[PDB]
Parts: structure tokens; C-alpha cells; sequence
DNA sequence: ACTCATGATGCACAAGTGGTTGCGCGTGTTC
DNA sequence: GCAACCACTTGTGCATCATGAGTGATGA
């Protein structure tokens, strides 16, 4: 099973504890767990309407030549497609 | 679908019964739900349990668990077994995360019918001992023969590892021991029984609708666990007892090797498939009304006039 | 032949020698384990390992419930590990003759003034539909609550009339009590007679016996005396738990379950919904110590 | 190639930029990348000798029931073994 | 010791196991905190240079000295893919410390019979349905040209795109047509990948067999093995499916990266570079 | 037959039409691209894409070096993208007779430990810069074989005994206690390399070792942008401040 | 001109403590 | 009694800025 990584910040503490039921916390707001496509999709679905006014970013194994892809919703660091290659973009203040 | 809230999860969002971890053992701690998380709070620190990935949670001595923690564990499909000393002390589980009772209906139809129950018991005996043929054995003969061969296996494994065994058989009903072999056997068996109880509660099967064991609410748990107690728990417990040295926690290493054997033997998927085949269920809204002419009738409808 | 259904909430249960120690806010109570038949651990309950071990040694049925059993969360083994009710239910539901008889008996329980021993399943379900329509109409007339048709969404509770929300909440509270009683008695919630294919078919079958008598009037009263913007579901659940406080309903449920399973009256058990601080006088002679 | 995740905080900026040459940084101090055992081991050895007075925790795919195992060096959250199941332990102040 | 910004070849992924290419334009490649950082007006993108073989530098890229040093340290070759073909090459020290491949390539390029045999194998690999056991050098050039124009014409007719009877050349191939842009983008990606692989394996890019006279001849020879198989059909498909207002270069690079991943051109390229030089 | 070796550092190179533009602290220098030859881009250099394109059009060998070529970091193509020197070196190195002859020719031509290592590494960097600019393959070495820089080591062995050794011994004698001897050795080696005579001699010996005919040889011109303004003004190199 | 180390300097976010409310998560005879 | 929400302090670390020092990673 692909390893799914979710990072939460400025989210309600309820979701902070809720994600621990599926995937553990290795650092403040960092989660890692092994799931298939369906469980991962449902878990990101749960995170989307539980994070409130917070930032969530998820990384999972994909079928690109880097080997992973990114899903972010209302996050500081967006993801830009450099010709079929996912690279993390950090906007400048 | 519907609104998503912390602490409550659907069956789809959870892993399959055969795709989860086997068990976790907690002792001298205090399971407690803080911020919608099953948290184990020991003296030093707090440990968060990924209950969605855990099949059964084993509660040892000195373990305190709250009401909301039990509700959360039941919601995640994780079964609760108070695995104290002298074996399993109690069972607990929430609603089954399987909304279809087809497995349970088939199990009931098989156990009520005497010929079907005898056939199912013969199938279990054949699965335990594939080489033999038991097409003519009766129920009492089946029980006596299974006891005799379990005792023979215990004696053989005691001879192999050179450990003193007092011609005894493990039994969840009041089995106590102080020898390291007894402790290892108890640990492996309680882990197996917790896993079996979790699987049965997850599939919707009734733990009381047993075929080989009768007389209590966990007879089917014993029946399912006997299919694997001799092939994993006994040899692994004997190996643990042989390997154990002075000043070593027998339970810790016994459960470690029990999990290793469960992973290597693929006990979880094997148990799911064995329950599939034992009930003679071919591979394939759940609720409906009952009728004689039309069989199932759609529910949630009002029949006027 | 007597089973006590003890309800515990807002307490920490431990064990001393052979008795559970319910450390309430009022004080400490020392119920002997042997007298407890069914333990209904309500909200705010911290159960210990030794308490669970002692209660399971004496065949107690631990059921983690809501406030007065409105919600069923988890349950342990059966009352005294008695699977005779489960075996009887499985035998009754397996074949069509006993299933027909049990369905007729439940429909008769729902039809005190009519004889339905000759009606078919189609006729029986039509009669229940007519009965529930008439009950809804007459309760709407009595409580001055407008009623058009039972409309709701299992996935969208917010969108709906207050009467429908109250009905759903009260029915689910009744379902929780039914499941608590069933798990205490050792019955299988999935082995249903009229309802089939669901993991709580028997729960709905049993709760249908009390819907038209308990939860529907409660829901109609809640809808009548409700302000706009009020939590209808919480109100209905609280009213249902208040109705369940007495314990008469639970005893009636145990008796009706044993009647449905054709259990002979000699072998039938009697539920005793005991309370801790409201029944001190009854429990003191039984050995239940009290501290303050 | 299994997915590997390294989390850094209170580390020199040199390491923060250096790990971006191997694995991308989805959020502050957390890195994701797909490497084999050799590359992951070399990256962890590089992290151990560059963070100095900092904390680092790494997550990678393993062969246990949870499917992953954890390596931490002077991290706030340690890792303890539950019968062969790595679960994160958070010490209490 | 381990110093930030410096790594050994062992710590880097093999030539096969890394991504193919990254294209950068209208940016400023820079090194901050020992990271290959690509700074745009809106923000900065930090590149995992250890996971990419070649970095294509499009128009508007202003790369610094230390950024080039870091990219060479990671083994990521640099190519300035401007308009009308590859414009300049760059590469750091080879992350292969053994020159067995280089010595073997030298000893098969100095010998005339060895050069003939290597060109024979490359023709056989490009066209396995023919026989070239007695075919000579200039005849090999003529046959290669005839077949590349035949492939170009066949693909132009198949995808229904007007082609002006030409074959892409790395030197001064300018065109405003969508087919010209797609061919240029796919070909510069291929040439950058070939240059990256050659620099990574320790081979000399100047020791060519069919192409001679310049220091990028072996790059052209290696790229010819895959030019007609992958890049030309990809460019023709891109021109066929291109819409109005769609950036030809971006979609062409999408398609050529997809072809490289599907065709396994990296592992295949290393394997071919092994077989052409007879490494058992 | 003139191959200028312009060393640019602390600058930002952009392109004006057919002329690169070097903007240092002293001022802005415009150079026609045809006379660049070898462009040694030292530290602090920010080369632009359009300048790279212009330099590539004119056969420029861009080599990213350290301070006065102490360290070799990266290189582009060769002088006029020519491979005659590389082909000659390959022909000499594959066969045994020419390899033995060239090895014999090299032999005929030919704290303290840390200083020696630093000086040798500086010489390696300069030799690699020259080799990459000329188009020679650093791996094809005669005396040394089996390494990516074997030819670099062979060429550096020519100058080890009379440049790097005296500098290393001088810095070892002059070293103060608790001082970075490697940095001192590198700085003294770059100071020695400032004049550029060593670069000319390396180019001359590289051409000689390949038996390149004297008529077809090209001579190195270690051009300085500011120290040689009077030499570049007639060449068309505009200056500004 | 580049890059890194360093010193202020401020700021967003997390973890703790403190009372206060509630006991919770709502389909199954609705087309 | 337990657990979530909430206010509110308290604090750790990150990012920016300005200054000054180096041009660097050191094997035949």
C-alpha cells in the first residue's frame, strides 16, 4: 500500500486527534499512514470539511517519474506542474 | 455523502477487515479519548492508537478505559478484549461495520439444522486435519478425537523443544499457570481469541452461534479460533518458552512472536476466507421486509388501503 | 429468575474484593458483583480492568449506552453468557413457519383490538401502514402539529420538518434502547423476522412494537412545544431519556422479547431496573454498601 | 522505490536547503521523496551529521502490519514498540 | 565528513532511477541555503536536482556560478534549450569514477573497423528489419537520411499536418510552425537527456561514429537511435492535437516526457550504451 | 591561432547585440563575442541565457571555475566546438606505442601535507579547466588510467614539482599556529595563477604532448579585463563606468 | 557580485491552564 | 466523571532584515 502523508496546520484540535485514528503523528501537524486509493480519498474527504480555516497538504505515491503527487487545499505552498512533474512552489510575500 | 464529523466514521472509510493490523496490547495505562483520538496515557507520556488500522485492542492488567474511548473503538470497528491473567477475561465490541447480515443468516441456518451443523463441524475438523477423512465421524467422536490430537500435538511440541508440560490443554474457561510455557501459551491464545472475536464482530457473525462449542455467548469464537490455535499459537508459544531466558518478560516476546506468526501465516485473510468457505457462501439497500410469496420487500414505504 | 439492570453514569468503577466500587459525585457505593445482572455504563464512565474482570467472572452484561440507554455504543458478553435466547431466535427465524408465527405475534402486539392470525404478510404490512397513518393523523390533530407526509433524508438531518426530525431522533433513541436490551439478553440484532438483511433488523422489529406507543407521541409533543431555531434532535433525545428514566419500558421490553421468542413463563427472566441513590433502601439489605 | 518522509525543525538553514536537493518540502520542515534503501540510508546519515542541535524524524515503508517504521534522532516524539508495532510516543512535560 | 551542498556519487540516484528533465524559462536559477532554487516573480521553486538528470534552460533564465556548481555536483547536466534548437551544453564532473566505458568508446572510435561495426549496430538497432552486413560508411549516412525522411513523411501524412520536406537538425532549425516548435521541443529534450546520460556514464560526447568533427558528435549519434522512434512521432502527434492558444512547447514536453516514461528511454538508453561498446 | 582566456569574476554577464556585457564593481565592459575564446566564469558570476546563446554561437568554451581557476566546477563546449585535440588524444591513448611515447615525453618534461594536498587540488582545478576548454577528455590519461581525472593528474604532474611544492612549503613555513593552511595554500596558488603564464604553459604543453603541428597550434592569451584595458581598446572592447 | 553566517526582531502557531456546558452523531412502514 | 469548547497566557521556532566576511568542499 502506498504511504500517504498529510500535514495540518492551524486546524481544529478535533481533526488533529481524528487523523490519529488512521495515521500517526510524527511531528506537530505531520501524519503518515499506509492506505489504498479509496481509504486515502475518503480520508482527504474527511479532512477537507474538518480542517476549518486551516491549511492541509497531502502527498501520496503516484504514477509519475518522481513517484509521488500532491493535493493541497488552502495551503501556503501551492503545487505547480512543470511539464508533468510535481514541484512544490513557495509564493513570495 | 452525509456530513463528516470527528469521532464518527462510515464502514467505507475504514479498512477492510483483512487489511488491518492484528492486535495491540496495553497494560498499566489509561485509554482515554481526547480530541477525538484513542489515546493511551501511561505514566511517562501519551500514545495515540490508530484504531482504524487495528483489528482488536487487548487490555491488560491495570488498564482503565473510559466510556467515550470504548465508543470510539467500537466506531472504528476495533474490538475490546480484557486480556488479563489466566486468559481472556471479557469481550466487548460495538456495532458491526458490515451492514449485510447474509453471513449471519447463513450461519444461523446452518447451526439450527442438525445435518447442516454436523456438516459444518466436519468441515472445520477437515480444515484442522486435512489428511484424514471424517465422513462417518459423529459429533462426540469429533470432539474426543480433536481433544486427543490436540493433546498429542502438545506432547510432540513439548518433546521437540524439551520443555516440561503437565499433560494439559489450554481452555479459555479458567486456565491458570505460572510457568513461562503457561504464560507464553496464554499470551498467544488470548491474542488469537481477540483477533477471532474482532473478525467475527466485523463480519456480522454471531459469536454465540457455534457448531463445535455450545453453552456460552462466545462459542463460535472458540470454534473459529480452534482452526488455528494448534497451527500457530501452540508451536509459537513452545518456541517462546524454549527461547526465553532468566529475567525476560515472557508475555512481551510471546506476543511479538505471535504477531510475527500471524503476519507470516496471513491469519487475517486466511480467517476471512475460511469463514467464507465454512458457511458455504459462494463468492459474490441491505435492509428489506420479509414475505412468503415475494421474499424480500422494499422497506421505508407505506402501504395504504 | 430476576435480572437487575443497573445504570451507571458520571462515575469511576473499580473493585475491592468482590464488589464493584461506583465512585459517584454523591458518594461511593459498593455493589456486590453477584447482584449485578446488566451494567448500563452511561456517559462519563471510567471502568477499570479489575472491575471488568470481576463482572465478567459473574456473568454480568456490560453495555456501554447513552443517557438512560438512548444510544447503544458497545456491549460485552450476554447475561450469564446465556445463548438460549439467541439459539431460540435463530431457530424461530430460520424456517418459514416459526418466522410467520413470530411476525404474526409482533403484528398482534401492535394490533390489540384486531385479530391478525389469518392475515398474510402483504395484508399485515398494509394494516401497519394504515395504522401508522391513522396514528400520525390523530396525534397531529391532538397536538395541533401540522402533518402532511413522512419525509426525511437519512443523509441530511438538518433539512426537514421539526416533527420529522423529532420522529427520527426519538426512533433512534428507541433503537438504542432496543439494542442495549438485546445485547444484554444475548440476542442477535441482525436476525430479524419482519426486517431482513440489515445488521439491526431485529432491533427495528422490536422497536416497531413501541414506536406507536412511546416515541411517536414523544416526537409529536417535542414538535408541538418547540421554538424556532431549537435543536429538535437533542430535545427529542432528552425527552426519550426522561421517559426511559422510570425503567418500566425496559422491563416491558424484556418481557415482550421473551414472549416473542416463545420462552415459557417458567423459564422467563424478570428485568429489575435498579437505581443507585434513588433505591438505597431497597439495595441496603442486599449487601450494597453506601458512603458519602 | 518506497516513499520516505523526513521532518526537520530547529536545524541549520544549510540542511533545510540541502534536503531539498533530494526530496521536496511540502510544508515547513517536512520532506517527501521516493528513494531506495541505499539512498535513504545515505540521506539519513547526512541529516545526522548536519542538523547539529536539532531534531529529525524519518518515516519510511517497512514490512510490519502498519507498513512503516520510524527513525528519530533527538526528536521530541520518540518511537516505542508495541509487540512489533511501531507507535509514536509523546512524552509529557 | 558530510558538508551541505556536496555529495558523493553513491548518495545520488543512479542514472536510470531519476527523472528525465526539467524545463525552466523566464526565471533565475540561484543557490540559497545550498539549494537549487528557481526564483520567479511570483515565488520560488526549489528543484530536487538529485532526482532529475538534465535541466533544460529556456529563454530568460539567469543562472549563477554557485547554482551551476551545485547542479554539477548533483550530476544534473545543463542545456540551454533556446529557440531553434539546443543552444549550449554544460555538465559538471562525471558521477562515474571509472572510465571503462570511456576507454572502450575511445578504442572503438579510433579503429576504423570498430567505427564501421558500431555504426552497423546502430543502424541495425534503428532498423532491425534490414541487413547491413556489407554496408559502408557514406552509404550508411545516405540510408539513414533516406529512412528518416521516409519516417517524417509517413508520420506527417498519418497525422495530417503540412511538413515542408525537412528533417530536424540541432544546428539552426528555426520555424514558426507548430510542427517546428513541437519538433524542436521534443528534440531538445532528447538531446538534453542524451547529454546527461553520456556525462553521467563518463563517456566522451565528442567521440562519435556516424557524426564526427565536433565535441557533441556522440550525443547526436546516441540521440539518433531514439529520434525517429519517440521524439518525431510525439512531435507530430502534438502538432496534430494542438489547439488554438495552446503553448506548443509545454504540451510537447508533456508528451515527450510521457513517451520517455512509457518507452523506458532511460534504462533502454543505458542498456544500449552498454551493448554498443561490448560490456559483458 | 589566438585563443584568449578571459577570466570573469564578481560580475553579471548579459548580452548586447553581438557583444557580451560584463558588469563588475569597477564598471561595465562590452566585449564582442568573437574574441572571447575561453571564458573562465569565476565566483560571483551570474551568466544570462541570452549571453550563453551568443557565446555558443561563436564557439566559446564557458568553464565555471574558482578564483583564478583554482577549482573546476563545470564546463560547456570546446573552442569552436572542435574535437581535433580530443581525437588526437584518443588515437594516442588507445594504442600502446603512442601511449608509451607520450608517457616517456611526460617523464622527460617533468600541516605540510595539507598544504601540498591543497596546492595539488588547485593545480588539478586549473588543469581540468584548461583541458575542458580545449576539448580533451579528462578521463583518457596516459600515465594514469582508470579514473575520471587520470589525464588531469598526468598533466598536473608536470607542474607539481615547480609550482605547487614551493608554494606549499612556503605557506607551511609561513603558517601561523591555528590557521587554515588549506585556505592559505589556495589563496597563494590563485595569486600565482593571476599572472596567467602558467595557463599559457599548460596550453602549450597540452598541444605539444599530442604532437600537434606548430603551424596548426593555437596560443593562449590570458586576457585581463581591467589590467589590460589598453590592450583591449583597439580590439573594440568598449568600456563604461 | 554572490553566498553564508550572524544578530536582532517580530510573528504565526501550538501547548498549557482555566472554567463551562453537555452527556452528544439524528432513517429503516419515506417515493 | 469525562470530554469538548472556549478564553487567555506563555512560549518555541520560523521568516525577514541588515551587516560583514568569504569566494570555499582540501588524494597520483
Amino acid at each position: 500500500m502506498p504511504m500517504t502523508v498529510i500535514t495540518l496546520k492551524n486546524v481544529p484540535q478535533s481533526l488533529r486527534g481524528d487523523l490519529t485514528r488512521w495515521m500517526q503523528e510524527i511531528a506537530t501537524g505531520v501524519y503518515v499512514g499506509n492506505f489504498n486509493s479509496r481509504i486515502r480519498e475518503y480520508l482527504w474527504r474527511r479532512v477537507q470539511e474538518t480542517m476549518g480555516a486551516g491549511e492541509a497538504s497531502m502527498c501520496f505515491a503516484a504514477r509519475n517519474e518522481l513517484g509521488y503527487d500532491f493535493l493541497t487545499e488552502n495551503a501556503s505552498r501551492s503545487v505547480i506542474d512543470y511539464d508533468g512533474l510535481p514541484l512544490i512552489f513557495i509564493p513570495k510575500e | 455523502a452525509g456530513p463528516i464529523i470527528a469521532g464518527k466514521s462510515e464502514s467505507s472509510e475504514l479498512p477492510r477487515v483483512e487489511d488491518r493490523a492484528t492486535f495491540i496490547y496495553i497494560e498499566h495505562a489509561k485509554i482515554n479519548r481526547v480530541d477525538s483520538a484513542v489515546t493511551v496515557a501511561e505514566a511517562k507520556g501519551v500514545v495515540r492508537i490508530p484504531a482504524a488500522m487495528i483489528g482488536v485492542l487487548l487490555l491488560g492488567p491495570g488498564t482503565d478505559i473510559s466510556h467515550r474511548a470504548v465508543e470510539l473503538l467500537g466506531d472504528t470497528g476495533t474490538a475490546l478484549v480484557w486480556v488479563g491473567e489466566q486468559g481472556v477475561r471479557y469481550y466487548a465490541s460495538g456495532r458491526a461495520l458490515a451492514r449485510s447480515t447474509r453471513f449471519l443468516v447463513k450461519q444461523a441456518e446452518l447451526v439450527t439444522n442438525e445435518r447442516s451443523r454436523l456438516r459444518v463441524a466436519r468441515r472445520m475438523y477437515q480444515m484442522r486435519f486435512p489428511t484424514e477423512d471424517v465422513s462417518k465421524l459423529t459429533m462426540q467422536q469429533l470432539r474426543s478425537h480433536e481433544g486427543a490430537r490436540v493433546r498429542r500435538k502438545y506432547r510432540e511440541l513439548s518433546k521437540k523443544y524439551n520443555v516440561p508440560w503437565k499433560k494439559r490443554v489450554y481452555n479459555p474457561d479458567d486456565f491458570a499457570g505460572g510457568d513461562p510455557i503457561n504464560q507464553a501459551l496464554s499470551a498467544a491464545h488470548v491474542a488469537l481469541y481477540g483477533l477471532v472475536h474482532s473478525v467475527v464482530a466485523a463480519l456480522g457473525l454471531s459469536p454465540g452461534l457455534g457448531f463445535v462449542h455450545t453453552g456460552h455467548d462466545r462459542s463460535f469464537i472458540y470454534d473459529v479460533a480452534d482452526l488455528y490455535k494448534a497451527e500457530i499459537t501452540v508451536p509459537i508459544a513452545f518456541a517462546v518458552a524454549a527461547e526465553a531466558e532468566e529475567g525476560q518478560d515472557i508475555g512481551q516476546l510471546a506476543r511479538l512472536r505471535t504477531r510475527d506468526a500471524f503476519v507470516d501465516g496471513k491469519i487475517l485473510k486466511r480467517m476471512v476466507k475460511d469463514l467464507q468457505t465454512l458457511l458455504e457462501i459462494p463468492e459474490e439497500e441491505p435492509l428489506s421486509l420479509w414475505d412468503d410469496k415475494e421474499k424480500l420487500v422494499p422497506y421505508g414505504v407505506n402501504y395504504s388501503e
